[PDB]
């Protein structure tokens, strides 16, 4: 269960999302989520 | 003929009488797959197999 | 079941993130992590003292973690050690970028 965002994502929004993911799923899932996000970000850049 | 003051020979890091400490290479400013994160450069193999940035270094040892 | 999640799970298993998941799962059942570290160290020391020649390419700590995971109902390879079936031949090593 994750929200769907239709607005611009910035550094503060990313930090908030990472904190909420650490709170909900824990650091273990957040590590893989962050790796996938980094891969997608590099690809799109 | 050469006057008193003209250049007879060209030393290291100097060509045509002007200081030359580098090379001219084609450059593009874009991110490439993370290889440019922070400051980092992605370079091609042409600089390697054409000796563009080859240098000679001499170290001495004495006893 | 997502249709296009084969390679992701394959890479998660191959890379070694299973070890991190198992460490988190085993730390979710312990009050003080320092005592858990000391217990794992003592168990690995006992394993090494029992069979010296057994280890050297297989890690005793990974073996302890795999035994603890297998005793909990989760199947894990012994000491999290896997071999590449697609290896070309002897003396050929993969280059991990």
């Amino acid at each position: 269960n994750l929200v769907f965002h239709n607005k611009a994502i910035n550094g503060t929004a990313m930090k908030r999302l990472i904190s909420r993911l650490i709170d909900h799923f824990g650091m273990a899932y957040t590590s893989h989520i962050l790796d996938q996000v980094k891969t997608l970000g590099f690809q799109q850049a | 003929c050469i006057k008193k003051g003209q250049i007879l020979a060209d030393g290291a890091a100097t060509v045509g009488g002007e200081l030359a400490l580098g090379k001219n290479v084609l450059v593009a400013y874009m991110p490439w797959e993370g290889y440019n994160s922070e400051d980092a450069v992605l370079i091609s193999e042409r600089l390697v197999y054409e000796d563009i940035y080859t240098s000679f270094h001499i170290r001495k040892y004495e006893i | 079941r997502i249709p296009f999640l084969e390679e992701q799970v394959r890479k998660i298993r191959d890379g070694g993130k299973l070890l991190t998941m198992d460490i988190h799962r085993l730390l979710l059942n312990e009050d003080n992590r320092f005592d858990f570290v000391n217990e794992i160290a003592a168990e690995a020391k006992q394993y090494v003292e029992n069979n010296r020649d057994e280890y050297g390419a297989k890690k005793a700590i990974l073996h302890v973690l795999s035994n603890r995971m297998n005793d909990a109902g989760v199947y894990r390879a012994e000491a999290y050690m896997e071999s590449d079936p697609f290896k070309p031949g002897p003396g050929y090593m993969k280059d991990e970028l």
